């Protein structure tokens, strides 16, 4: 301790939450001066950020406000579990859901109060110690049902749904966001579906007339929500259902952590 | 000669690995994961995810008897270290101490004074015993050799050793046996097959038969005959037969326990701590509702009942890990914290542990 006391690390460590020795090291660096001290421990978690930043990141959560929707990752889920992680996803969602970027660097730059979202984020990994990724973001002008999904009850939502939609039947188009949740529907309807992945999958099926025709049928039938059967009634499909709710879906999308 | 079961829970930059292998080599140098001391032989458990340690607690694969916190006196405590103790308070570990590892690197005493007392709040915040062992230890140091560490991971182990209470044995627990199978041995009676679950039972000792069946029935056992010798008393783990006196073959059934007279009780309606096996475990395909009836498990025959959603939860979906209320048709033998298969025809589907008896 050559310039400064004990209490003098305490406090570097309660202002800049960073690590007793890290701080104590960081005053002695500018030796007792305090203000170069906090500036000086920004340029260690700036590089420590850095060093871990090829590691991998499958905790975390999603969030959704006003038909934003967006996935913040984490290395533990300890951390996605934890107040200062959370209030940070809260932030950048209500960020999205007010500048409605256009894509994800877009919401990085968005301002989250007195700072950015990558600084807000970059931030808030060198407190932590793990790598924080902002993984996805989704934005949609319409109307919109929102379902939040936990994996495991004491933990934030780890599946995310949006549908916006045209209708009047609320239930109808939450009941959807379910049934997009569950069975993890790719495409919305058949003509969705790219002409290069019908290939693909009509190439699969030549390596297993009418039987490339029946599996196609089948996996349209599985990864396009109008085509699946209802999880509440599988006797009757998604589509029909819509049609007696008097509900439009027109896009949705679906997140879920760790997974693709 | 009793085994017991120590968590390590930390960051993992702390050193969290680092100081299990140096507890190792210090003991193996001792006495020329699993390792052990004098008094005892100890297991190693992790917690690397909060969520799926509870799924293996659930699915009895995980149990802590005491746990390790590893915090590098470099640093202090993190934001996480607030959610590591979490944990440990939510599944009830009875007794923590803490490895101030990298205690080498702070050269000024006050430093690491002042990181216990970090560490020592935590503890306290979370109702764990404030003044409990705080250790400095380097992992690092005593895998190089250097004595004065070498030391502290020795009285690390010492902590662990006076500080973390012996556990209970299954013998000395009341007894109860799950029944397998019932016949009669023509002229001699009828007689309950299983394995011993917990305690001791005696060869004239009276015992009562619970669950499945409307009534529970008391009666006294008459000969426990393992292997086909009979035997004084019949010890938690042993596989046996308990000869019942004037009890019918038609009057028991697998399903029912054999228990020390008023310790268990037939029970019907929970609240349950479950896990659902995803797809691609071998589980259900499609999500569940709210008025779901699949059989569960318990100890040696599947009863039939119906699930509750708690308010708040739509669905649950394969991979989940929720809590739930379930309504049997027949009354079965249950306690808190007992363990339970959910099957579908006798497939396992998922996995729970009752948490709160109704009814
Ligand atoms: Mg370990
Ligand atoms: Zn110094
Ligand atoms: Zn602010
Ligand atoms: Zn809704
Ligand atoms: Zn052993
Ligand atoms: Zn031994
Ligand atoms: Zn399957």
């Amino acid at each position: 301790m050559a310039n400064f006391t004990a209490a003098d690390v305490k406090r570097l460590r309660e202002l800049t939450g960073a690590g007793m020795l890290a701080c104590k090291n960081a005053l002695a660096e500018t030796d007792g001066d305090f203000d170069k001290a906090v500036e000086a421990l920004r340029i260690k978690g700036a590089k420590d950020v850095g060093k871990r930043a090829e590691r991998a990141t499958a905790e975390g959560l999603v969030a959704a406000k006003d038909g934003a929707l967006i996935e913040l990752n984490c290395e533990t889920d300890f951390v996605a579990k934890n107040a200062e992680f959370q209030t940070l996803a809260d932030q950048v969602v209500a960020a999205a859901a007010a500048a409605k970027p256009a894509d994800v660097d877009a919401l990085k730059g968005a301002s989250i109060g007195d700072k950015t979202v990558e600084q807000a984020i970059a931030e808030l990994s060198a407190k932590i110690g793990e790598k924080l990724e902002l993984r996805r973001v989704a934005i949609f002008d319409g109307t919109v049902e929102a379902y939040l999904h936990r994996r495991s009850a004491d933990l934030p939502p780890a599946v995310g749904v949006l549908v916006e939609y045209r209708g009047d039947d609320a239930a109808a188009a939450h009941a959807v966001a379910l049934q997009i949740a569950a069975l993890r529907a790719r495409y919305l309807s058949r003509d969705d579906v790219p002409e290069d992945i019908v290939a693909s999958e009509r190439r699969i099926a030549e390596e297993t007339p009418k039987i490339v025709e029946g599996r196609l049928n089948g996996f349209f039938k599985d990864a396009v929500l109008l085509e699946q059967a209802s999880v509440s009634d599988n006797k009757k499909t998604v589509k029909a259902l819509l049609d007696v709710a008097g509900v439009t879906v027109t896009r949705f999308v679906r997140f879920e952590v760790g997974q693709a | 000669k009793p085994h017991v079961n120590i968590g390590t829970i930390g960051h993992v930059d702390h050193g969290k690995t680092t100081l299990t292998a140096a507890i190792t080599k210090v003991l193996h140098d001792k006495f020329p994961v699993e390792y052990q001391t004098d008094k005892r032989h100890y297991a190693h458990v992790d917690a690397p995810g909060h969520a799926d340690y509870i799924k293996n607690m659930i699915t009895g694969a995980a149990q802590m008897d005491g746990a390790i916190l590893v915090v590098a006196a470099t640093d202090g405590p993190m934001p996480q270290t607030r959610e590591h103790v979490l944990l440990a308070r939510q599944v009830g570990v009875p007794y923590i101490l803490v490895a101030l590892n990298k205690a080498d690197a702070v050269d000024d005493e006050e430093l690491l004074e002042l990181v216990e007392m970090e560490v020592r709040e935590l503890l306290a915040a979370q109702e764990f015993d404030e003044d409990a062992p705080v250790v400095r230890v380097s992992a690092l140091k005593a895998l190089e050799g250097d004595a004065k560490w070498v030391a502290s991971v020795e009285e690390l182990m010492n902590a662990v050793d006076e500080s973390i209470p012996d556990p209970v044995r299954e013998t000395d627990k009341p007894f109860l046996m799950p029944v397998e199978d019932v016949f009669t041995i023509t002229g001699r009676g009828t007689v309950v097959t299983g394995r011993v679950e917990r305690g001791v039972i005696n060869v004239n000792e009276e015992v009562e038969i619970v669950g499945i069946r409307p009534s529970t029935t008391k009666t006294t056992v008459t000969g426990v005959e393992m292997f086909r010798k009979l035997l004084d008393q019949g010890q938690a783990g042993d596989n046996v037969g308990l000869l019942l006196r004037g009890v019918k073959r038609e009057d028991v059934e697998r399903g029912q326990v054999v228990t020390k007279p008023g310790t268990t009780t037939p029970h019907t309606e929970f609240e349950g701590q479950v896990y659902i096996l995803s797809k691609d475990e071998g589980g259900r395909h499609t999500p569940f509702f709210n008025n779901y009836r699949p059989q569960f498990y318990f100890r040696t025959t599947d009863v039939t009942g119906v699930v509750t959603l708690p308010e708040g939860t739509e669905m649950v979906m394969p991979g989940d890990n929720t809590n739930i209320s379930v309504k049997l048709i027949q009354p079965v033998a249950m306690d808190e914290g007992l363990r339970f298969a959910i099957r579908e025809g006798g497939r396992t589907v998922g996995a729970g542990r009752v948490t709160k008896i109704i009814k």
